[PDB]
RNA sequence: GCUGAUCAGCAGUCACAUUGCCCAAGUCUCUU
RNA sequence: GAGACUUGGGCAAUGUGACUGCUGAUCAGC
């Protein structure tokens, strides 16, 4: 593997 | 247009309730539930001046930390003309004679500290309950099972029920734990614990009055894509620890005191290879949940703590322990350094390499908090934002301290905005990364949050409760939140106005703490609703199910002088009469606990002890008690050796080692009973 | 990218392209494999293969310009960072960059 | 059960003991926790204390009358020092038989015989390692018990004159003045 | 073009004894929309309300006593001058002319 | 042969009340 | 350093509430 997966910088703050 | 604060109309209602019949009030945190507390403690201050012998009478403010108590006293000075009194461990009141005490109700109208330097002295007849014209318990959904606050409460069963004080309750939120289901029940548990019902605002006017202190932050989610694969310097290191275990199980240090488990039935490593152990699997559970770059921090960290205790420790075996516990933290810190390293072949520029490989090396957890914190202040002032991050665990908050320092000095954007600091409860974990002797930097992290000079708060669960904070914009829940008072006192903090709550939450597990937080809502509306529709005339329990409530555990004991010896601190006074024995600084033995077999507890106690547990109890040598105590047959271990310790401390007193008020004998005490018999014929000459 | 400041773009290579190579020290690479291999988990797949590219520079973070600005900049390492970018792949304003 | 190597510890001591419980006491110090049939040390080296300051201070008073008052007092304080009996005990192997069981008393107590054996059991200045107490301590513990045993202050003398005779003599030559 | 909420700056000038218990986290309770900021011109009644118990409860807390001066002047247009600043401006002024 | 009903035995699963161990967080007091 | 308190997670062992697999007994129908 050798690598965390990188995330997208598409997140939002979903309201609960 | 004025700057003295009047009191509202609820306020008001509610101090008129509490001066008739006592009760608990249950508001949401902030200026609104001290003020209520001033006003009450006002309301009782007609006797403050005359001294008791006079017929005079004082005023108790009951916390539940020390930092808390002293939070309250220095509100109370700063907000009323009275004279209040600071009473915690620090202040070595243990050691306080009958004088020093008098003279000091003498001066003070009224007394704040902790719940239990307050228990010791109404135990030991320095005051009386008819001494005290109110008791006000802050924070007093602590007061359930044997803490401290139930205990001082359990007096009110024994004194003078036509003396008693008034008790006040203050409290943010009612439930302790998760017994979120059934909530009257719980309420009235509370309710009977003390001595009244909970009274809360319900008019709409009063609500919307209280609102202007008390804010509902929006609350929001933040979803990451949780993995489970990991690399192979993990697999490295882990298997490096697994052998330094294998070794240090034959460590060979001198010999060390028994530990065993807490219900006594199954032992443990001594204590020095348990703090060794605690530490690096801890540093597994970092390196596991937030990746290589925060193992490489957590390692600095345990070489830090490593050397203070090589430093601290004063056998040789154990200097020895701790230089290979060094060493193999070392070897850990150059392997994880070598992996960092090895990806620098991307670019030569620094500044924007450390942000690379902060992103690279980080658990989608880290990577997607970094980024929310990146995008929550961008460009912003310094002044203008004021956070807290909630974690579980103490070594994560010096963990993300030092990962936040480093990520902050990396990017453009964030480097002059952000301050962090860190914080953590007891057994202090020490603030550097360089484990030099001593540093010359004096300013508390707490402090330091309150004048404006740090914005960015990186503690766990310390400042949920008790320490005052100011309005804060932004709170992030990074780990998952567990209870519902977790959730319900942080979301208080997000005390300003559009103030934003974030929850950082994996995929995996949306449905449990979308459901979860969903339970604390319904459970926070059947409380409110519950506290809305209960009709009582008679708005206090009665005294038949207060007795019922406390007569599950063992009796107390009183004698003549009014002394109460608890059950309950009975390990407390044998334990510290036991540390006052040994003349000799390795002289120091607590006594041996031991559990009864079954054949022992057949032959000693025949079938009357059958289906129970019994627990025998062997003083050291020095002491007088050399009977081996056993306790009544009792349903459960913790029962027998609160019974084994009772009776132990009741026979010291009977042989004259407690002094009548059940704290051992001081030597001024000892040659006290003898100057009358062996120094008479000192009084001719005016000296005793 | 990570960097998400505003930029200025001087001028535009109607002549260059995607899959062209970089012609610094990264003759065996081209800035469509690039883009995959650095971001191509985020933007999936670059349209208008055959179209033109931008070049960009970037501004200063100031905001005080009283004092001087001394300092060993290296001016010609300091332009040595050329950068090229693919214009659907950059947000754009209307408003001028002058 | 209690006593390993009790021939040894009486040889090396000078006395043969007609009721052991006493020596048991002598030797057990109040950290050890497996002997619950007699207390601890202290109470013996109380009485022993005095017992061998009024001995030495007797012996002193009869034999030593050519010197002064204030050096015969230097010569008491000297004899009655807890460094001089933490030598005695360690010249004469009693710091075997203690009866102990903490890490840091016994790490002392092994620290200080290896320092000692360094100079010959010889009483070297005053001693730069720290000397522990419970040796003096269980040394006068002992002396007690061998006179509660016999009931005889003359053997009991015997016994710490045996024990004290090199001191006993380099300090009626010399006085250690601090 | 840019100023503080009118009715914060009227009760904040026009109160002087108002005026010394004003700090940053009082004004971070000033979190005003747009249509507050672009139209309106100040805060709500509500906001108006918290933002002035908010700074009336400074003086219980530990806040009571301190002095906001030093991070708020600017707002206010007041600001800080050592002496000596004002004896050398005063002979720089004689400098100049002579 | 086929199905239902009752009843006993066992195994697996679900919930609850006890108990025990391990880990985590927070709190207090004694003592140097 | 010792002792104590409240809370949560994980696991195991007892009880008890429900169901299921399977077998036997008693009973009806075919």
């Amino acid at each position: 593997i050798d690598r965390y997966e990188q995330v997208s910088k598409d997140f939002e703050f979903i309201k609960i | 247009e004025d700057v003295e604060i009047k009191p509202r109309g609820y306020q008001l209602r509610l101090v008129d309730h509490l001066t008739k019949s006592n009760g608990i009030v249950y508001l949401p945190t902030g200026s609104g539930k001290t003020f209520v507390a001033i006003l009450v403690l006002k309301r009782f201050s007609q006797d403050f001046d005359k001294p008791i012998e006079s017929g005079g009478k004082r005023a108790l403010f009951m916390c539940n930390t020390v930092e808390l108590a002293r939070q309250q006293a220095m509100a109370v000075r700063r907000c009323t003309n009275f004279k209040v009194g600071f009473y915690v461990g620090e202040q070595g009141v243990d050691d306080w004679t009958r004088g020093m005490w008098s003279d000091e109700i003498k001066k003070n109208q009224v007394l704040v500290g902790t719940a239990q330097v307050f228990l010791d002295m109404v135990t030991q007849t320095y005051v009386a309950l008819s001494s005290l014209s109110v008791v006000i318990i802050d924070e007093c959904h602590h007061g359930t099972g044997h803490h401290p606050f139930r205990e001082f409460m359990r007096l009110f069963t024994i004194a003078n029920q036509t003396k008693l004080p008034r008790v006040v309750g203050l409290t943010g939120v009612l439930i302790k734990g998760n017994e979120i289901t059934n909530v009257a029940t719980k309420l009235k548990e509370l309710e009977i614990t003390y001595r009244g019902n909970i009274i809360t605002v319900s008019d709409t006017k009063e609500m919307e009055n209280v609102m202007l202190y008390a804010t509902k932050p929006t609350e929001v989610m933040v979803s990451f894509p949780h993995q489970e694969q990991v690399l192979t310097v993990t697999r490295l290191i882990s298997a490096e620890i697994e052998k330094f275990y294998v070794s240090l199980d034959l460590m060979n240090i001198g010999v060390q005191p028994i530990r065993r488990s807490k219900s006594l039935q199954c032992l443990r490593d001594p204590s020095k290879k348990s703090f060794v152990k605690q530490l690096f699997n801890d540093f597994l559970y970092q390196m596991k949940e937030y990746g290589i770059y925060a193992a490489s921090i957590a390692i600095i960290s345990l070489i830090v703590e490593f050397d203070i205790k090589r430093r601290q420790a004063e056998t040789l075996s154990v200097k020895l322990m701790h230089r290979t516990a060094l060493t193999l933290c070392e070897k850990i810190r150059h392997l994880l350094v070598q992996k960092l390293q090895d990806m620098t072949y991307d670019d030569d520029d620094d500044n924007v390499n450390t942000e690379e490989v902060i992103m690279n090396f980080s658990t989608p957890k880290v990577q997607r908090f970094l980024m929310s914190l990146k995008v929550s202040f961008a460009d912003k002032d310094p002044k203008d934002i004021c956070c807290l991050v909630f974690v579980e665990r103490r070594y994560t908050c010096k963990c993300i301290y030092g990962l936040l320092l480093n990520y902050i000095q990396s990017t453009p954007e964030l480097r002059n905005v952000l301050t962090p600091q860190f914080m953590v409860g007891r057994n202090n974990i020490s603030p550097d990364f360089e484990s030099v002797l001593e540093r010359k930097w004096q300013k508390s992290a707490i402090q330091q949050f309150r004048d404006g000079n740090a914005n960015l708060m990186i503690c766990s669960s310390v400042l949920e409760e008790g320490i005052d904070v100011q309005a804060c914009n932004h709170v992030f829940i990074l780990d998952p939140v567990k209870t519902f008072n977790m959730y319900v006192q942080s979301k208080g903090r997000a005390r300003t106005t559009e103030a934003k709550f974030v929850l950082f939450t994996a995929d995996k597990e949306r449905e449990k703490t979308i459901q979860q937080i969903y339970q604390y809502r319904k459970a926070h509306n059947d409380i409110a609703e519950y506290l809305k529709d209960r009709v009582l005339e008679k708005t206090e329990p009665e005294l038949y199910e207060i007795k019922g409530h406390f007569q599950d555990d063992i009796d107390p004991f009183t004698n003549e002088n009014g002394a109460v010896l608890l059950p309950n601190n009975a390990l407390a006074i044998l334990h510290r009469y036991c540390q006052t024995i040994p003349t000799d600084a390795f002289g120091f033995v607590i006594p041996w606990f031991h559990v009864l077999q079954e054949d022992e507890r057949d032959r000693i106690f025949g079938v009357s002890a059958k289906g129970k547990h019994v627990i025998s109890i062997n003083m050291p040598v020095n002491c007088m008690l050399r009977d081996t105590i056993y306790s009544d047959p009792m349903d459960n271990v913790k029962t027998a050796k609160i019974s084994a310790a009772f009776k132990a401390c009741k026979v010291l007193y009977s042989l004259g080692e407690l002094n009548e008020r059940f704290v051992p004998k001081t030597l001024k005490e000892r040659v006290a009973s003898i100057a009358d018999v062996h120094f008479e014929h000192w009084n001719k000459y005016g000296d005793s | 990218a990570n960097y998400d400041k505003p930029m200025l773009v001087t001028k535009v290579h109607r002549e260059l392209t995607p899959l062209s190579y970089m012609e610094k020290n990264q003759q065996d690479k081209t800035y469509y494999e690039f883009t995959m291999s650095k971001y191509g988990n985020r933007i999936g797949d670059v349209v208008h293969k055959d179209k033109f590219m931008i070049e960009v520079r970037d501004l200063t973070e100031q905001l005080t310009f009283y004092v001087h600005n001394r300092g060993k900049f290296n001016a010609k390492s300091k332009a040595k960072m050329k950068v090229i970018l693919i214009p659907e792949l950059c947000f754009n304003f209307n408003f001028p960059g002058d | 059960g209690f006593l390993i190597n009790h021939y040894y510890l009486e040889k090396n001591l000078g006395y043969t003991f007609k009721d052991r419980r006493y020596l048991l006491q002598a030797l057990t110090h109040p950290s050890y926790p497996t002997n619950r049939i007699t207390g601890s040390y202290q109470e013996l080296e109380f009485i022993g204390n005095a017992i061998l300051d009024f001995l030495i201070s007797a012996y002193i008073f009869e034999n030593n009358t050519k010197m002064n008052p204030g050096a015969l007092t230097d010569l008491r304080s000297a004899l009655v020092n807890n460094t001089t009996l933490a030598c005695i005990c360690v010249r004469h192997r009693l710091h075997f038989f203690i009866l102990a069981e903490n890490a840091k008393l016994s790490e002392i107590i092994s620290k200080f015989v290896n320092f000692q054996e360094s100079q010959g059991h010889r009483v070297t200045n005053y001693v730069n390692v720290d000397v522990p107490k419970a040796l003096g301590d269980v040394l006068e513990a002992l002396i007690a018990a061998v006179y509660l045993d016999c009931r005889d202050l003359q053997r009991t003398w015997e016994v710490i004159f045996n024990l004290f005779e090199p001191e006993l003599q380099e300090f009626t030559r010399k006085v250690p003045i601090n | 073009g840019i100023s503080l909420p009118h009715n914060v700056l009227a009760l904040w000038r026009e109160n002087p004894e108002f005026a010394k218990i004003i700090g940053p986290h009082n004004l971070r309770d000033l979190a005003l929309g747009d249509e507050e900021s672009l139209v309106k011109g100040n805060c709500s009644d509500i906001n108006y309300n918290r933002f002035v118990e908010g700074c009336r409860a400074n003086g219980q807390s530990f806040y009571a006593g301190a002095d906001f001066s030093s991070e708020v002047n600017f707002c206010v247009g007041l600001v800080t001058i050592p002496n000596k600043v004002i004896a050398d401006t005063l002979e720089a002024l004689l400098g100049v002319i002579v």
